[PDB]
């Protein structure tokens, strides 16, 4: 029949980055793993992250003012804040450990690295495995399914 | 965004072979893709997802790999409200709304935040908005009680058998696009997935529209399972393609008919020709190698050129200005490709810009309308030479006022400029036949473009075993200010010069630059 080759088994956790800054990372579990993924991803992506998870809690007009008022008003009157707090508690045990631990490693990397975060998105700090589900659903039911543009009656360039 | 899975049978090593190929801004925020590579005893992944996922959207390992196109599932419903009374009208009655005062804080020009109210009402259908025009408008979003997108696309990326991928995506938790698997059991697998709200009348246009929201009639309630949905799996025609087209070639020969279906589910719209390209690279090639998967990718064809050239050309050169007739001799002699070399493309894209409009996707100037049953073959010909011929005028016009010349050079003009790396374009605009694409923006003052969507991460994968991979990224793996991993791949791109993707802990180890241990404990 012809087995896969054998899967590596990681006895100890570590970002293994190569030349272009693709992280391997290797967990002994998967909250580790997970840990690990949200550690790289504030390393590479840290502010737009931070900013996009502040917009997710309905927060963007309280951190960054009138620029950001009118997805504040698209998220909070979609209640996208607070169904993210739900979904969030409705996660199976195992799946929320993971989300937890992803939330994590992005505050330890922001702690480990204070130097690396811009300053107007460290009132953010700390994020939690809510603050990844909730951008998680802006992305998929309110910018992809749902788009304000279409509810609004508008919609970007070519 | 495209997508390919080719069956063991196509292919000459037989193994499957799989394209991920995302398109997408390269300046936004949310849509910007991250790649990694995930390790623990009990699974692996490797591959790209939008930043902030905490899975990978875009997988693969040594069993198994999925990528993702749009598809426009119509997941939600706009509803024209008849306000009256302080109410709404519905089923004939007058109707209160839900009513909920919240506040958020607005932060001012000085650092305080000021305290700001905010009324939000609801009608049955949903949460409701004004618009500009004073249309009151409610939402009704499919899904919001979907928790599982995360740990079902981690489930499906994960998955041991395409059984267990099948019994992942059945769950309904991932609310939109097209999903394609391969895998190297020899498994090929086409699904139109979303959560699609079940409707008892109207077709797609009626429920992309301003749905009327004064009756129970048009308030929807429950979902389609997905085996209500489009799907193919190990097709007679040994591949599985979707290049944003609607779901009625996913392969050649198909497998149903847009009438097996509800009509609401999705359009029966002409095919791009990029979508057209599509179905045929795949479906033109057998025996494949991973290395002609790989130059297939490449494909940047000015599929318009060969559906209109031929009536314009003849028709141009009769025109008496020999401005004119200059710019048909040029158009002639080229080889219809979006190579940097060539001097007659840009040229193109203005006269395609007018003969179907600015995102080239009209169809009224042709002379043979697309069909159904020439799908991949027309739209052909040009319906009015001689007003063709007026915007060819034109469009030398505003080709020399663009660029400076009827003449310049594809790739001096579409630059890809990232930081101070500074390198030729080649390929195009999708709606042109360009597989691989490159959505240039408008020229500055000097006429130079750059990308502002297109290819952006790249990957194609054979399920041999070890499996074999090789990936882009455009714009790099990282956009922190500083960071040397945002320009880094450009210039390969410009050569089409693709990475190994690493997969094998031996192979890492031989590529490692920087060691991060972690620990971690709850």
């Amino acid at each position: 029949p012809q087995a896969p080759i054998a899967a590596y088994k990681p006895r100890s956790n570590e970002i293994l980055w190569d030349g272009y800054g693709v992280p391997h990372i290797y967990g002994v579990d998967a909250p580790s793993a997970f840990y690990g993924y949200g550690w790289a991803q504030a390393r590479s992506h840290g502010d737009n992250i931070l900013r996009l998870y502040g917009e997710a809690r309905g927060k963007g007009a309280e951190y960054w003012g009138p620029d950001y008022e009118q997805t504040t008003v698209w998220l909070l009157t979609n209640g996208v804040p607070e169904r993210a707090q739900q979904w969030y508690a409705q996660q199976s045990p195992d799946f929320r450990a993971n989300l937890d631990a992803f939330a994590a490693g992005i505050n330890a990397y922001a702690q480990q690295n204070p130097d690396d975060i811009s300053p107007d998105v460290r009132q953010v700090l700390p994020v939690s495995g809510a603050d990844v589900v909730a951008h998680a659903h802006r992305l998929m039911n309110f910018l992809y399914v749902a788009s304000p543009g279409r509810t609004l009656g508008e919609g970007d360039p070519p | 965004s495209n997508s390919w899975a080719v069956a063991p049978g196509k292919t000459a090593n037989g193994n499957a072979l799989l394209l991920q190929n995302p398109h997408l801004s390269w300046t936004t925020d949310y849509f910007t893709y991250y790649e990694a590579h995930l390790v623990t005893p009990d699974f692996e992944i490797y591959g790209a997802t939008q930043i902030g996922l905490p899975v990978i959207r875009f997988a693969f390992n040594q069993r198994m790999g999925i990528t993702n196109t749009v598809n426009g599932m119509v997941g939600a419903t706009n509803y024209r409200l008849t306000l009256q009374d302080g109410g709404y009208l519905y089923d004939g009655q007058v109707r209160p709304f839900e009513r909920r005062q919240a506040s958020y804080r607005l932060r001012q020009a000085d650092g305080t935040t000021v305290d700001k109210p905010l009324e939000i009402r609801s009608s049955v259908h949903g949460p409701v908005f004004e618009r500009a025009d004073g249309t009151a408008v409610a939402v009704r979003v499919a899904g919001l009680d979907r928790p599982g997108m995360l740990e079902q696309y981690f489930d499906m990326i994960t998955a041991d058998s395409f059984d267990d991928y099948e019994a992942a995506l059945a769950r309904m938790q991932v609310p939109t696009f097209n999903i394609v698997y391969a895998d190297r059991e020899g498994t090929i697998n086409y699904s139109f997935n979303g959560v699609a709200p079940k409707r008892a009348e109207g077709d797609i246009a009626f429920w992309q529209g301003l749905v009327p929201g004064d009756s129970s009639r048009y308030l929807w309630t429950e979902t389609h399972p997905l085996d209500d949905l489009p799907r193919v799996t190990n097709p007679p025609g040994g591949f599985v393609q979707n290049s944003n087209d609607p779901p009625w070639t996913p392969t050649w020969p198909v497998t149903y008919t847009p009438k097996d279906f509800p009509s609401y589910l999705a359009p029966q719209t002409p095919h791009s020709l990029r979508a057209q390209q599509s179905v045929r690279l795949m479906s033109e090639n057998d025996d494949l190698t991973l290395e002609r998967f790989m130059a297939l990718q490449l494909s940047h064809r000015a599929v318009m050129a060969d559906r209109t050239l031929p009536d314009l050309i003849p028709a141009a050169l009769i025109d008496p200005d020999p401005e004119v007739q200059a710019a048909a001799r040029l158009l002639a002699a080229w080889d219809r490709e979006f190579t940097s070399d060539s001097r007659a493309a840009l040229l193109f894209e203005e006269w395609a810009r007018l003969f179907a409009g600015q995102n080239f996707a009209g169809q009224a100037g042709f002379a043979t309308p697309w069909s159904l049953d020439k799908p991949v073959s027309t739209p052909y010909g040009v319906r009015d030479p001689k007003a063709a011929v007026d915007q060819l005028r034109t469009a030398i016009a505003n080709t020399k006022r663009k660029y400076g010349a009827i003449d310049r050079p594809f790739g001096d003009a579409s630059r890809m400029i990232l930081n101070d790396v500074n390198v030729p374009g080649a390929a195009g605009y999708g709606n042109l036949g360009s597989f691989r694409v490159f959505t240039w923006s408008d020229p500055d003052e000097n006429g130079v473009r750059t990308p502002v969507h297109g290819e952006t991460w790249v990957a194609m994968i054979e399920f041999s075993t070890p499996v074999r991979a090789y990936g882009l990224m455009s714009y790099g793996n990282s956009r922190q200010p500083g960071t040397t991993h945002y320009s880094d791949q450009i210039e390969r791109v410009s050569r089409a010069d693709f990475r190994e993707l690493l997969l094998r802990r031996e192979q890492v180890e031989a590529a490692v630059q920087e060691r991060t241990p972690f620990n971690f404990k709850p």
